[PDB]
């Protein structure tokens, strides 16, 4: 006989839930181990006891029927353990706060069980019927925990019930709204899916219904969770109940594995194809890693963390094939024993809540600040598979779907990279002590941002072959500082270039043409290419004020330079005005520089200094230019106002320059030509040589314009006494054909030393230059009333004793001629 | 009213001996041989700018320029001492020396040993062209168009200018002078009104002058200070722009704002017109000066708007004179006279629309 003994009886009727232990649809056939056999299939939380007086006139919908025979009924009272045919009911209603109260006040011992089949609860926070079915077994909005062989050890420690469950398997969390969008979970074997500890829901650890649930599952397999929609889609489910459509508890969600392959995907929710963010992303078996903690009211008071750790995982990013492939870090760091690793931290802080030390403190300013992160310490990752492309397949993936996201959580966030050691696969890496940086919206004002980078680096390092091995010479090199203070009304795109390489040598030219810098201007360069949404592509403008400070350059190649060494100190090119225009202003205030000369033209030279002698070195050099592509009109207007340009030197050393020089549209100077002390000592002056060639004269006036042309000294003489060719002295005043003189009071006084020994100097000139040529109407007059004191023979004996030739339109000289334009007729005086 | 320069032409004289002229322009300078009519250079307006004044030394390469007009490169108190013949790149090289005063230059007068500075109210002379020296400074009445001649003479260095008292002369030989010491300069009482224009012959002998009234030419002997001949243009007042001797010193010329040059005999004064109450024998005794008073043997007619310098060509025949006038309107006219008084135009220029003949 079917002996219905059992009904709705006392019990705490829970606010949403109303407690009524209800054997229906089962014939309760019962015919200190006491078993009497039964069938409690039925047990039904039609709960909606609170809302609207009960809710009487629409009772929930989610009810029990036939949920679980539990026939066996093992034990008795007394660890009342129970060896059943029911899993458990899930309470569709509220998980968070309802559910969890009922189940509180429910439980206000240490009894165990033993379940069959891992009913499919489906609490949304007739679907709770289908958990009831399965625990008579036992697209979205099917939040799922179906264990199908369950080995649920309900460990139920009720001594404030400090409970506990260990399981041998794993649950299928689609968890979305109340397109495979959702995270698929998958752990299934114990190790496998070792499920630990899911609920509390107990005052004993917290003190929703202050869980404090240490859910520390700890497997050690595969556990693929296949497919992750979203991070987000996860934070607003567990913050609020939920709030997605078709489209005092501290949880420690602590996972630790050697294997568990995992899927990641960004998220880029429309509340706040796929998700552009790293299109394909995985960090396939990899450590389990996504090890959380959160809470359940909204907008957390105390900050939210996302940590993460691996070895040397292989995580396929961005796959084609992964940019980076493995963490492959053994950068052992501290005295004691180490081995570091790469890890992923995230810091989400509340909406609205409340150069080394430079770049460093601004952007730890601005990790203080949180409405998204991203951080990562790679320490010698630099990985990249064999199929990847720095040059391209990161600027197509990763600069573009990086900040385009939907950056806000509860867009001012940061960034932040760390490497010891760096790889640019396809190539100079040279990559020591780097990072990266970025920030969104500085204090809060859209625009204002702190964009950094640092290393430490060897400068130039060719590629295909071999490295062409540059710096063979506190702060740090490529510190390229930019900072960005762009304007959204204006809708363009700003930069302020701080660049700064210390001590570099930014050469990439190896073949005689350009070549390897071709290949560095066709993988570098690429301005911030940003088809993401919020950013309609800005008009790109750039204003650099760049400090190329002791750039040294000495390993510029040609056919057949001789070692050259060319010691710059300061590189100034502040352009402070725009470089892409027509006009572009280039203070290029440089700060004494120098040059020094190798030992033999033909490629091989060795010396006792290879910082040789000085040959041409410069005080200062402010080549101002303006660019116009000084009000000047004409194009390209190269004003290069040189201060001055000290020149010393031995009949050899000049010599052997020249052969270098040899072997290997105003332009208006106004600059001094040289102060030349020029083995021998001989200082010759040449003050504002205003050389504006091509200034006007109709064609290339090329006026030499000498203010001053005093040949301060010659022979072995070192002081100046007055040699000619306020003055004025435009010897060279052209037309299109023309010359002059400065009619100075006394030119020629040649009584020093030797009047040949610039002969001799000529001679070791051509001993050295091997190949020496040269060896309207004019009207070049000398026009100088000579006050003298072979020519030079004839100058020495009588050291005024001469006379100007005024050569009005003579045309003696042709060039060649010159000679024998001076050759006309016959003068001599006194 | 300034009149504007007609034609640019600001400054028109005749060197030394007359056989060649200068011309001071809004464009520069210009220099033409007179006999035959021809350019012999110019300096252009590049070289020089607008010119007030030019004066030649003879027929040399020697020119003192002065700046004036509307776009002068050089100040109006500055003497500059171009040197054609001097080989240069730069106009500049062939500017040897400079005289600078303290108050505008109103005329530049050469001699081969000497140069003549004059201001409105003094005149300084240097030597010149070697190793230039102030040597005198003299105080004159209001000279405003700075009247001052030089004898040409290697003989004689007599200098003529206006005298304090109005229409007195002053004369002085510089040979004569110490250098800084005051010769006591010799006066004429010339004239009851200011002078207008006043010339030396060449051996420096006479003195010619006339006054604002410009209806008498007044000649004196420079060593007696006798008055030898009192010549009459005509009835009429008439602004006199030039006098000059002949080279011979046989015929005076005289140009006037009349738009006519008169030609007097000086030696045979007897083929001066004389006038008709002069045959009429002494009825009276009031009418004395007029009969006396000798009338232009010939005279020609010029543009009247134009002001015109005169000179005496070179001789062509025993018994044919010419005559040349150079106008400020850029008009050449030679003429030719004879002792009978006939008077006829020999050759008429427009002497600015010579260009150089660089066609040979």
């Amino acid at each position: 006989d079917t002996v219905v003994r059992v009904e709705h009886s006392p019990g705490d009727g829970e606010r949403g839930v109303a407690v009524e232990v209800r054997v229906q649809r089962l014939e309760y056939c019962d015919e200190a181990f006491l078993h009497k056999l039964l069938q409690l299939a039925g047990v039904r939380l039609h709960y909606e006891e609170l809302p609207a007086q009960e809710e009487p006139p629409e009772p929930p919908l989610q009810i029990g029927s036939c949920s679980g025979y539990m026939e066996l009924m093992v034990k008795l009272k007394q660890k009342l353990e129970v060896a059943g045919q029911l899993g458990s009911l899930h309470l569709l209603l509220t998980p968070r706060q309802l559910q969890q109260l009922q189940e509180l006040l429910s439980a206000v011992d240490s009894l165990l069980k033993m379940t069959l089949g891992g009913v499919t609860l489906t609490l949304l926070q007739l679907a709770t019927h289908f958990f009831t079915e399965f625990d008579a077994t036992k697209p979205c909005s099917h939040v799922r925990l179906t264990g199908t062989a369950v080995q649920l050890s309900w460990e139920l420690r009720t001594g404030r019930r400090t409970t506990s469950m260990e399981v041998h398997f794993g649950q299928l969390e689609v968890l979305e709204c109340l397109e495979y969008t959702e995270i698929l979970t998958f752990p299934g074997t114990r190790p496998c899916a070792h499920l630990r500890h899911t609920q509390i829901l107990r005052r004993v650890p917290k003190s929703a219904c202050h869980c404090h649930s240490e859910l520390a599952l700890d497997l050690a397999n595969f556990q693929a969770d296949v497919e992750l929609g979203a991070l987000d889609r996860l934070a607003a489910l567990l913050r609020l109940a939920t709030v997605p459509a078709e489209p005092e508890q501290q949880t420690v969600f602590r996972l630790s594995a050697p294997r568990a392959t995992l899927r990641l995907r960004f998220p880029i929710a429309d509340l706040r194809g796929q998700a552009v963010r790293a299109e394909q992303l995985r960090l396939e078996l990899s450590e389990p890693q996504f090890r959380s903690e959160l809470s359940s009211g909204p907008g957390p008071p105390v900050p939210t963390h996302l940590e993460l750790t691996c070895s040397d995982l292989h995580g396929i990013y961005e796959d084609p094939v992964p940019c980076l492939r493995v963490s492959k870090a053994l950068d052992p760091k501290s005295t004691g024993r180490k081995y570091f690793l790469p890890q992923v931290v995230v810091t989400v802080n509340p909406q609205s809540s409340s150069d080394p030390e430079e770049m460093r403190t601004f952007q730890s300013r601005t990790l203080a600040l949180s409405r998204c992160s991203l951080e990562v310490i790679l320490p010698s990752v630099h990985i990249f598979l064999p199929s990847k492309e720095v040059y391209e397949s990161i600027y197509n993936r990763i600069n573009n779907d990086l900040l385009m996201w939907e950056p806000a959580d509860l867009s001012t966030f940061s960034t932040l990279v760390t490497v010891l050691k760096g790889r640019i696969t396809a190539l100079v890496l040279d990559m020591e002590h780097g990072t990266l940086f970025s920030v969104s919206q500085y204090c809060g004002q859209p625009g204002l941002g702190y964009f950094c980078l640092e290393a430490e680096k060897a400068t130039l390092y060719h590629r295909a072959q071999l490295a062409p091995t540059i710096y063979p010479s506190g702060p740090h090199m490529l510190s390229t500082a930019v900072r960005i203070h762009l304007d959204p009304h204006k809708n363009v795109k700003e930069f302020l270039v701080t660049l700064r390489l210390h001590k570099a040598t930014l050469r990439h030219y190896m073949a005689l043409p350009e070549q390897s810098w071709h290949s560095q201007l066709l993988e570098f360069l690429d301005v911030l290419d940003d088809p993401v949404l919020g950013y309609l592509p800005p008009t790109v403008i750039t204003i650099l004020h760049t400090h190329l400070f002791s750039c040294s350059v000495d390993y510029r190649p040609l056919y057949l330079p001789v070692r050259v060494l060319i010691t710059a100190e300061t590189f100034t090119l502040s352009s402070n005005i725009i470089m892409d225009t027509s006009t572009f202003l280039l203070r290029f205030i440089l700060d004494d520089s120098a040059l020094y000369l190798s030992d033999k033209c033909e490629v091989e030279t060795l010396d006792l200094r290879r910082d040789y002698v000085c040959v041409l070195d410069v005080d200062l050099l402010e080549l101002v230019i303006k660019t116009w592509k000084k009000l000047s009109q004409p194009l390209f207007e190269l004003r290069c106002s040189n201060n001055v340009v000290h020149v010393h030197s031995c009949a050899d050393s000049c010599a052997l320059l020249v052969n270098l020089l040899q072997y290997v549209s105003t332009r208006v100077v106004l600059r001094e030509v040289s102060l030349v002390w020029h083995h021998v000592l001989m200082e010759i002056q040449l003050s504002k040589v205003s050389f504006q060639h091509e200034v006007y004269r109709p064609l290339s006036r090329q006026v030499f314009i000498v203010q001053e042309l005093e040949v301060r000294d010659r022979l072995a003489s070192s002081q100046i006494n007055k040699f000619l060719y306020s003055n004025m002295l435009t010897i060279k005043a052209l037309h299109v054909c023309c010359l002059r003189v400065s009619l100075m009071p006394l030119r020629l006084n040649v009584d020093q030393d030797a009047l040949f020994f610039l002969k001799d100097f000529f001679t070791s000139l051509v001993a050295g230059i091997n190949p020496v040529v040269p060896g309207r109407e004019f009207r070049f007059t000398s026009e100088v009333p000579i006050w003298l004191d072979t020519f030079a023979g004839l100058l020495i004996g009588l050291a005024s004793e001469l006379k100007l030739k005024r050569l009005c339109c003579r045309h003696g000289l042709l060039g060649v001629d010159k000679v024998l334009g001076y050759a006309l007729n016959e003068w001599l005086q006194d | 009213m300034t009149q504007q320069p007609l034609r640019g032409v600001t400054s028109l004289r005749f060197n030394q001996d007359q056989s060649c002229f200068c011309c001071a322009m809004e464009t520069g300078v210009r220099i033409y041989n007179v006999e035959p009519l021809m350019e012999k250079g110019h300096l252009d307006h590049e070289q020089v700018g607008s010119m007030g004044l030019v004066e030649m030394l003879h027929r040399s390469n020697l020119l003192a320029l002065v700046g004036g007009g509307s776009s002068p490169k050089f100040s109006e108190i500055s003497v500059l001492i171009w040197d054609d013949a001097r080989e240069g790149k730069d106009s500049k090289e062939k500017l040897v020396l400079e005289f600078t005063f303290t108050k505008p230059v109103l005329s530049v007068r050469m001699r081969h040993d000497k140069i003549v500075i004059v201001l409105k109210n003094r005149i300084y002379v240097y030597s010149f062209p070697d190793n230039p020296r102030k040597l005198f400074e003299f105080d004159t009445r209001d000279n405003p168009k700075g009247l001052c001649d030089l004898c040409p003479s290697l003989e004689k260095q007599l200098l003529v200018f206006p005298g304090h008292k109005c229409g007195s002369l002053q004369l002085v030989d510089l040979a004569s002078t110490k250098p800084g010491t005051s010769s006591a300069p010799f006066t004429i009482n010339a004239h009851q009104s200011d002078i207008a224009c006043v010339s030396l012959n060449q051996p420096g002998t006479v003195v010619a002058s006339a006054s604002q009234k410009g209806t008498l030419i007044r000649l004196f002997d420079t060593q007696s200070k006798e008055k030898l001949v009192e010549l009459r243009r005509g009835t009429d007042p008439a602004t006199l722009y030039c006098i000059n001797f002949s080279h011979d010193s046989s015929f005076l010329c005289a140009s006037s704002d009349k738009g006519t040059v008169h030609i007097f005999a000086l030696k045979d004064t007897r083929l001066n017109r004389r006038s008709a109450l002069a045959r009429v024998g002494k009825v009276g005794p009031m009418i004395g000066q007029y009969v006396d008073s000798q009338w232009s043997l010939a005279s020609f007619t010029v543009p009247a708007e134009s002001a015109c310098i005169c000179a005496f060509g070179r001789n062509t025949s025993k018994n044919v004179n010419s005559v040349i006038a150079i106008c400020v309107d850029g008009t050449f006219h030679k003429y030719v006279f004879t002792p009978d008084g006939n008077c006829n135009r020999e050759a008429f220029d427009v002497y600015l629309d010579i260009c150089d003949d660089d066609d040979f």
